[PDB]
């Protein structure tokens, strides 16, 4: 479809032309920068030499869209589907029944999100195409997604940016030119997310939760404000210490019930992802522990082995920051929790109400269960921090 | 400037436009030929 590509490339001005030219010879490093971009401080995200490249590439990708859902196809490494093993090596031909069994059981119900530029195709991988990994996934893009095909010296390939989480229903074994491959069918889940849109996130929060307090009696609003202003380090510690079992008492049970009712009163209308900078003490680890030191690769590997796919829970009141930038108050923490909140789930925006209510603070029900999907790391100066794709379970 | 000349009918401008002997007689009687335009092709420009 070079005719469409030449029709659509003329409307691109010089800036998009240079962005695509820089992409064509340096796709790998631009992409690698694209996955890990938004977790740095508010200063680094404006003082790099590739931030403009990312912005203009996103602009070019979102310049032209698709009017209907259409299927796309590409090769994905199993490492991004919470599989730390290798299914079948490059020189081998066939895959084991066992390896198929663990691979299928590993992705039973787990949603994985991708947030970088990537190369996809609209056709099955026939002859003349390179095959990086034994994994094959047929992806279903929804309506109005970024779609900017570009042409090489002889052939044409397409580039998209992902801001969604994908779920795989079934996997099968197929034979392509004498080798065994795994074929997965996946779908794109709609949601909302603000990687760096501080203004847009603030606007969304104030638009939704400005009318929040209009439905509440003044006494309950005053109680909530007082509790979040003065006793945030008291009730949380009381809940952590297993109060209802050790020392039952109504003076705090009333507070817990009122806060739970207020937080359960209003569910979200649309899926959002919140970022919690979890502390090492939350996972029961201390700064002097060798497993805590994430500078080495083996500690990251061990944490992934023992905590990827495991369940999590927060007996305290959950506080989340919608922003993805590193904050001064939470600078030293290496673990950032990427909680995906689906529609109908508890959660209330506390920054819509006036005053300094915190850092984009959002409160949820105590004792909430969490599901961990994947554990990945990025370079942060000299140290390597930690990201967990938490999921909220009813 | 002077008007342009349209005197060929084929795709490669190599065949002139003929008429009959009776049509020639009608033209010699003082009758006139009327030119009607039916359609016009053309392009527009899209500016980057």
């Amino acid at each position: 479809e070079r005719k469409e590509a030449e029709r659509i490339e003329q409307k691109l001005e010089r800036s998009e032309k240079e962005a695509l030219e820089s992409y064509k010879k340096d796709s790998v490093e631009i992409s690698k920068y694209s996955q890990t971009r938004n977790y740095f401080y508010d200063y680094q995200i404006e003082a790099n030499s590739r931030e403009k490249e990312y912005k203009e590439l996103r602009n070019a990708i979102s310049k032209n869209k698709i009017d209907k859902p259409m299927y796309v196809y590409y090769f994905e490494s199993p490492e991004k589907f919470a599989f730390n093993k290798v299914i079948r090596t490059e020189n081998q031909n066939e895959i084991s029944l066992e390896k198929f069994n663990e691979f299928k059981e590993t992705i039973q119900n787990k949603l994985f999100k991708q947030d970088g530029f990537k190369d996809i195709s609209l056709y099955e991988p026939g002859k003349g195409d390179e095959k990086p990994t034994p994994l094959l996934m047929h992806l279903k893009l929804p309506r109005n997604t970024g779609m900017l095909p570009y042409t090489n010296t002889n052939n044409v390939s397409t580039l998209i940016e992902q801001g969604y989480s994908i779920k795989i229903d079934k996997i099968v074994r197929i034979v392509i030119d004498g080798k065994h491959y795994i074929k997965a069918e996946a779908s794109v889940v709609s949601s909302l997310d603000f990687k760096d849109d501080v203004s847009k996130g603030d606007s969304w929060g104030k638009a939704n939760y400005n009318d929040w307090s209009n439905k509440l009696t003044p006494n309950e609003l005053a109680d909530v404000n007082d509790y979040m202003r003065g006793g945030y380090t008291a009730i949380n510690n009381y809940l952590i210490s297993n109060g209802p079992v050790n020392n039952p008492n109504p003076e705090l049970d009333s507070k817990i019930t009122n806060i739970e009712n207020a937080l359960k009163r209003e569910p979200i209308p649309t899926n959002l992802t919140v970022y919690r900078r979890s502390g090492p003490q939350e996972f029961g680890l201390t700064l002097t522990s060798p497993e805590y030191d994430f500078n080495k690769l083996e500690n990251i590997d061990a944490f992934k082995s023992k905590w990827e796919g495991q369940a999590l829970s927060y007996p305290n009141f959950i506080s989340t920051s919608i922003g993805s930038v590193n904050m001064s108050a939470f600078a030293k923490r290496k673990i950032v929790l990427r909680i995906t909140i689906p529609k109908g789930s508890p959660g209330a925006y506390l920054s819509a109400i006036p005053g300094y209510a915190g850092e984009y603070e959002v409160l949820l029900n105590h004792g909430s269960k969490f599901k961990i999907n994947k554990i990945d790391s990025y370079k942060d100066g000299t140290i390597t921090k930690l990201i967990v794709d938490a999921t909220l379970i009813p | 400037l002077s008007p342009l000349a349209l005197n060929t009918m084929d795709q490669f401008s190599s065949r002139l436009i003929p008429i009959n002997y009776d049509q020639l007689k009608k033209l010699d009687a003082g009758k006139q030929i009327k030119l009607e335009t039916t359609q016009v092709s053309g392009n527009f420009g899209t500016k980057n």
